[PDB]
């Protein structure tokens, strides 16, 4: 494992700031001193296919326009292409090309680093099982990891018990997860882009984190899914068609206890959200149920007013209509059956879901409300599409 | 068909959380339906699903780890107990994987030995609801 | 009087009648059963509606049973022109078997309202027996009102055909347009219009109705949400008190009750 | 004078199907009423009912208005075909016009054993036949002493024995001084029982007078047969020699149609020569007497089997 | 040869035998009048003589073969009473669909249309027709093919008197060609005129059956001979009375006598002597009465003085 | 043959119906209103009226042929035709021609301006499957109305009166419609644990309703065995009311 005074760098300014020229380069590399080095498009920084490629002990480190090949796989002894230490405080991985089997880049312990725009296509024979992170991020409080491209790494920006950290406006294609999310209190992430993934994004046991004007266009199965997540803000999002592979759910709450979700876009899946029974009382207003064939699947019989301030969401199917002239609707939308969570909790109904007897059971429950069960119901609806600024 | 336990493999996804099963510590339920066995990455994650409406009628064998006989980090498949018949710690400073801490075990001594050794109250299967489970959630993962 | 000499025999002729008294059972055993299902989810705004909603479907029908074949299925019958050879009035033998069908009307729903109310002050503890007995009172008093306009409807169409069998093909078309299509319409002329097409004139369209008159009527103490009304939510927006729909019920039986029998001059 | 009808001829449409019919009725004869092409066989039965309003003359029923009520308590009519209220019973269905006609009710009992239905008397009329409807049909029109009947067709569907004791029933009631109006389409039969025939045909009141007279004011041919014997040598001689043609259809069948003036030496021919076994002076019939007044005014001779 | 040959039938339906031992024999050319009261042996016969039921006891032999040959019933009408066609359908489409079905020419549709007299009334709905016009139709279909048997059950109810006299003067129109019929009727005057040899039978068994000069000759009735002034009433009056002979006292010039008509030969020569016979009526014993006496016969105890 | 000289009066006295004609007439505005708020706003849109035919083609079959054998009774004419050169297994089966061929008619206006209202109105409905998973369902219809008009000539060959068989033909919709089904989905919400998961597929085939729509849904049966099981409904059915009918 050579270090990186051992290749031939350029200086332009003498302040610690190095320039390696175009050509190849061979094996793992390590800083050791505070280098603020740059490189030529024809740095092919090309590692042999064993050990973390650039590895990162000292602090205040400003890499940028380097381009790895070709790292190792080792994921238990994390073979990363960028390893950041935990002295290695306030890094700077900017603007680099990265194509390799393991961890993209891999830090741990590190607080303020900013892993800015960066283009990490990970892999395409492994399956999605040891193709390692493509940014992982290890319990680190104040990191800054702004409009990078990582592409079929696996599980996308994996994040790890790390506290305060922004995830701005990066493009993350063909992953299994696109942001994971593992016990992260009080973090964020904006105007993130994902396409393709078979879970848009995963929020798992981290409280107190804002999720605000993300994008999650054609995944699969799953378009946001939070496990746990409590005093949390979901606000701006667009998930556009979940398709099946689960059979489609744009959002899954699943033991979420506290969280405003307000404006988002739930668009063209099989199901609109998915609110276990576990996950009540929280405040859902103002979103955009459209496209969806069947809008929420609510499997109880207590009542969930979805509606804080007097004003709701909109809803695709909802027939009503607006006598006085301002913008919610006048009738309130329930938008499930008495027979719509007939099938839900028994399935052999399935075979008995297109008799008229049935569409019987739908117009008596609309009729005779005594045998409506306590459903999901939103009293004032909206009557246009308050996401005029989230189909761009 | 009911009557096996089946054992996990290194690509067995959650059923609630999708990912990997054996990449964690604690013990790890799992359900078998006759119709299709579906597994869980941790037992609250399972006693989550568990109390869903869908499942309270569904009648399926609950299964979960002995870790009364096992070592936490890497619970062999082996010995798997019935979870109706299980005595729940609960309230542990110990890493499971997704939801509170609920270390199985079968004999109630072996759970009062964790229970005081940790600071937690060993509990029956029945007695787990799901205003306990977010309770307990929220001890573990919260201040 | 000969008014009651008529009566006393659609009174004994409707009592005989196999299918009336099928659907009068089925009116009583789904009042008790609607009530039933309303005690056990202890809400009451929702049984009131529900109720209300049982009469929509069984008065109109309980009277379009009785009277399709009041005036043309005596006149085929030949025994109506066997009648006006007695010393009787084209007039008194409209009014006699209004009242005649009108008592079987005034005890199928004494039985039916009846009977609920005792599946509930035998079934949900401490319900007010003051509060009970006045908004069933209320039901019954307006029902059979209801049940009075449906019969008057009922003279119309009968005086007007010739054949019986055509009776009953204008007597289905009544019960099908005023009590699960004009709600439809006026639903479909508020949906497709967005309740931006007259936000005034549209709850004067309810009046035109009188199984929805007989909706406003029974939910003014109990408003309560929305979807149980869905739209009779036009009804908040109707300025008349209750007394008027009172009389506008009231209305709807003269009027087409002097229509009957100015239909049945003209024979 | 029971019916005084004057001067009556009912117009509607402008289409004048009654006309200037004068039909006085005595307080105890039988009149008969029988229309083919004109349809006031109808029109005027209404018009004695008084359901139907005189149109340009009056109609006097016993004297009186005939849509008074003091009148109508004396009327009985029995319809064409009444099948009066399948649900109610035999006592119900008279019970319920004993109340409407102000007769008393113990005249529902002895009228159930008059006509005979007291063995079908509490059984649903659903469950009875046409014959016992027309037995219903009569009870409620003989009720509380009726001074006027009007049977419409009162023998239709009938057994034999109860329509000859139906005309012994009405035979009663002529002796009690009550009209009877029978308007009927099946006049061989009725011209037993009737006393005066009234044939109307176009709007028209064509003949109107006793049988005796019908035949007096019409010309027909009385159709003597003499069974015993018809051969052939003088017998289709010795009566031709008058004018009286000795026409007969099998082996003794000579139907001589005579002219009813020489009834004195056809039966001295008759029984001077040959001896005879049943003479059937067959005089002409209520049929033949409706087809000379009908086909006076309109009709024209149908075909030999052409209707 | 013989149209219908009932021997000995003896039909039952279960313990009670609703027909009784019936023997007939139709002839080629007859009109017989099946006359039943009490008895559904006018309607068992009737059924029997058609397909539509077997003979339990005995046979039939209509036409010389059995009632359910096809080439039987090609040449079988049968009008039944009360029958009402399918009203939405038309007059003339009735005909047409019923002349498909016995296999009759088409071109004999409109004849039969004409015949009856349903001219200006075909191509109208049967819903809007008359008692006496479906009556009419119901005859067209029973003349339609040459049939050799007619059941003509009840035939003239609902007739005009012109198309009732018409009716019958098709009757024996017919019965001239060959074709024996059957009239089924309960107006017993009118159907008098035209009936060759009555069939009146009671409950069970069959009554009497022959020609009306034979009833007549063998239940013994009186003569209903009324008058009215041959030479005086009063004068008249007495001379039965000792000859031992009803004579009526009627009002005034009028002599009716009821005498026993077997001696009336030469009684009414003596009537003849002492004035003129130039308005008499002699009625014989009607078909009305000869029924009326078959019924008093066997059971049936007669009603009051008037009654029914 | 004369079981087509009685199916041509039963055509030409069936398309007179005024009741039937209101019906077939309701039931082509509703299959074109379902198609056209169905669509605009193939699989999705045919089992909505797979539901609308399933409500109307059994009331079609029972509106022709609940008064076929009774009100020929009453008329008068059932005892003039057996008189005729027929037997009684061919006015059964003719009438079942002629009532077959109207309510086989009855799909050609209902969802012959149906199938006109989708290949004109979706611009790309790729009809190669159209005209397949139609005419699937335009067969499919008329036996499901032939299992009910072999339904009315049991319940017509039964009664003596005609205001008995309307009052049975009403009871033979109700039962087979939506009682069948309804008392199919009670006993599951009482009973989960109890009753067999299995046997509920198995006991779909004994109502003819539900084999309809079965075979508009594409599972443990195959398709063969349905359709099979449809024309068992029908050829049972019609021996059922020919024995009943030479019993009169
Ligand atoms: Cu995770
Ligand atoms: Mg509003
Ligand atoms: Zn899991």
């Amino acid at each position: 494992a050579p270090q990186s005074i051992t290749t031939l760098p350029l200086q332009p300014d003498g302040e610690n700031r190095w320039r390696l020229p175009a050509g190849e380069y061979q094996g793992q590399f390590t800083i050791e001193q505070p280098m603020q080095l740059r490189c030529e498009p024809g740095a092919v920084i090309q590692s042999q296919g064993q050990g973390s490629s650039l590895l990162i002990s000292a602090p205040d480190v400003l890499v940028e326009g380097c381009t790895l090949y070709e790292w190792g796989s080792d994921l238990t002894a994390m073979d990363s292409a960028v390893f950041i230490l935990p002295a290695a405080e306030r890094a700077q991985i900017s603007n680099n090309r990265m194509r390799g089997p393991g961890f993209g880049v891999f830090v741990d312990g590190t607080r303020d680093v900013q892993v800015i725009g960066n283009e990490i296509d990970g892999d395409a024979g492994v399956r999605s099982q040891d193709r390692g992170n493509g940014i992982h991020l290890f319990a680190v409080s104040g990191a800054r990891v702004l409009h990078n491209h990582v592409r079929n790494a696996r599980d996308g920006i994996y994040i790890d018990t790390s506290n305060g950290n922004h995830l701005e406006g990066n493009v993350i294609e063909d992953v299994r997860y696109g942001v994971h999310y593992m016990f992260a209190n009080e973090n964020s992430l904006i105007d993130n882009v994902t396409r393709r993934t078979r879970t848009g994004y995963a929020l798992m046991q981290s409280r107190k984190l804002t999720v605000t004007g993300n994008r999650s266009e054609q995944d699969q199965n799953y378009g946001i899914l939070m496990n746990y997540i409590t005093y949390s803000t979901i606000t701006g999002n667009f998930v556009s068609d979940v398709q099946r592979g689960g059979e489609g759910k744009a959002l899954f709450i699943y033991n979420s206890l506290f969280n405003t979700i307000e404006n988002n876009h739930f668009e063209k899946s099989s199901l609109g959200i998915h609110l276990t029974a576990g996950s009540e009382d929280n405040r859902i207003s103002g979103n955009a149920f459209v496209g969806n064939q069947q809008q929420v699947k609510y499997v109880a019989s207590r009542t969930q007013e979805w509606s804080v301030d007097g004003r709701g969401n909109y809803w695709s199917d909802y027939l009503g209509w607006d006598r006085n002239n301002d913008g919610l609707g006048d009738i309130a939308y329930e938008p499930n059956d008495n027979v719509d969570r007939l099938l839900w909790l028994y399935p052999q109904v399935r075979l008995l879901m297109n008799s008229p007897s049935i569409e019987v059971l739908r117009w008596v429950q609309r009729a005779f409300p005594v045998i409506k069960s306590p459903g999901v119901q939103d009293s004032h609806p909206l009557m246009k599409l308050p996401t005029e600024k989230l189909l761009t | 068909q009911s009557l096996e336990p089946v054992a996990f493999h290194d690509s067995d996804e959650c059923h609630v959380c999708g990912m990997i099963i054996t990449d964690f510590p604690g013990p790890k339920g799992q359900a078998v339906e006759k119709r299709g066995v579906k597994k869980f990455c941790s037992t609250a994650e399972m006693l989550g699903w568990w109390l869903q409406p869908e499942n309270r009628l569904l009648d399926a064998k609950l299964y979960v780890h002995d870790m009364g006989r096992s070592v936490w980090e890497k619970p062999d498949d082996g010995h798997l107990i019935d979870a109706t018949s299980a005595y729940y710690v609960v309230g542990t400073s110990l890493k499971g994987a997704m939801g509170a801490s609920l270390a199985s075990f079968a004999e109630e001594q072996d759970a009062k030995a964790l229970a005081g050794m940790h600071g937690g109250r060993v509990l029956r299967f029945e007695e787990i609801d799901q205003a306990l489970l977010q309770e307990a959630a929220s001890m573990q993962h919260g201040g | 009087n000969q008014v009651w000499n008529i009566a006393r025999k659609e009174l004994s002729d409707g009592l005989r009648n196999r299918w009336l008294l099928a659907i009068s059972l089925l009116f009583a055993v789904l009042a008790v059963g609607i009530a039933w299902l309303g005690a056990a989810a202890s809400s009451i705004p929702a049984t009131i509606a529900s109720l209300a909603s049982l009469a929509t479907f069984l008065m109109p029908l309980i009277a379009l049973l009785l009277a399709y074949d009041a005036i043309v299925g005596e006149d085929e019958g030949g025994t109506l022109m066997l009648l006006l050879t007695y010393p009787l009035g084209r007039g008194q033998i409209l009014l006699g078997k209004f009242v005649g069908h009108g008592l079987i009307l005034a005890l199928a729903v004494l039985i039916g309202f009846g009977c609920a109310a005792l599946a509930i002050a035998l079934l949900v503890e401490g319900v007010e027996l003051g509060m009970l007995f006045w908004a069933f009172g209320r039901f019954m008093i307006s029902s059979t009102l209801l049940g009075w306009v449906f019969l008057a409807f009922a003279y119309v169409l009968s005086g007007k055909v010739n054949e019986k069998s055509s009776a009953a093909g204008l007597a289905l078309g009544v019960w099908f347009l005023f009590v699960l299509v004009f709600d439809l319409v006026l639903l479909a002329l508020l949906v497709l219009s967005e309740g931006k097409f007259n936000p005034e004139l549209l709850p004067w369209l309810l009046l035109l109705n009188p199984t929805d008159i007989y909706r406003l009527i029974n939910l003014s103490g109990f408003e309560g949400s929305g979807s149980a009304m869905g739209v009779l939510s036009l009804g908040a927006d109707l300025p008349v008190p209750a007394a008027v729909l009172w009389l506008c019920l009231l209305a709807w039986i003269g009027v087409s009750l002097l229509l009957a029998y100015a239909i049945f001059r003209r024979r | 004078n029971a019916v005084e009808i004057q001067g009556v001829s009912q117009r509607y449409g402008s289409m004048t199907v009654l006309h200037d019919l004068n039909l006085n009725l005595g307080e105890g004869e039988v009149l008969g009423l029988f229309g083919h092409n004109g349809a006031g066989k109808t029109t005027s039965m209404k018009l004695i009912l008084g359901l139907l309003s005189p149109s340009e003359g009056q109609v006097k029923v016993l004297g009186r208005a005939p849509n008074d009520p003091q009148v109508r308590r004396q009327l009985g009519y029995l319809p064409e075909n009444v099948t009066f209220y399948p649900q109610l019973s035999g006592r119900e269905t008279l019970r319920h016009f004993a109340r409407l006609k102000g007769a008393a009710l113990t005249q529902v009992d002895e009228l159930l054993e008059q006509v005979g239905l007291a063995h079908a008397a509490d059984r649903r009329v659903k469950t009875y036949s046409k014959g016992m409807r027309q037995r219903l049909g009569l009870a409620q029109a003989l009720l509380g002493e009726p001074r006027l009947l009007l049977l419409d067709e009162p023998t239709v569907g009938l057994d034999p024995i109860a329509t000859q004791d139906l005309y012994l029933l009405i035979d009663r009631l002529r002796q009690r001084g009550t009209s009877i109006i029978l308007c009927s389409h099946v006049l061989p039969g009725v011209e037993a029982h009737i006393n005066r025939a009234a044939i109307l045909a176009k709007g028209c009141l064509q003949a109107v007078g006793s049988l005796s007279q019908l035949r007096a004011e019409a010309g027909l041919p009385v159709r003597i047969r003499a069974s015993g014997i018809s051969e052939r040598d003088s017998w289709l001689q010795r009566w031709t020699d008058a004018g009286h043609s000795a026409r007969g259809l099998s082996e003794s069948s000579i139907e001589v149609v005579a002219v009813n003036g020489h009834k004195l030496v056809l039966l001295r021919q008759l029984l001077g020569e040959g001896e005879p076994e049943d003479i059937e002076i067959h005089q002409p019939s209520l049929e033949d007497l409706y087809r000379y007044y009908m086909e006076r005014a309109g009709d024209v001779r149908a075909q030999e089997g052409r209707l």
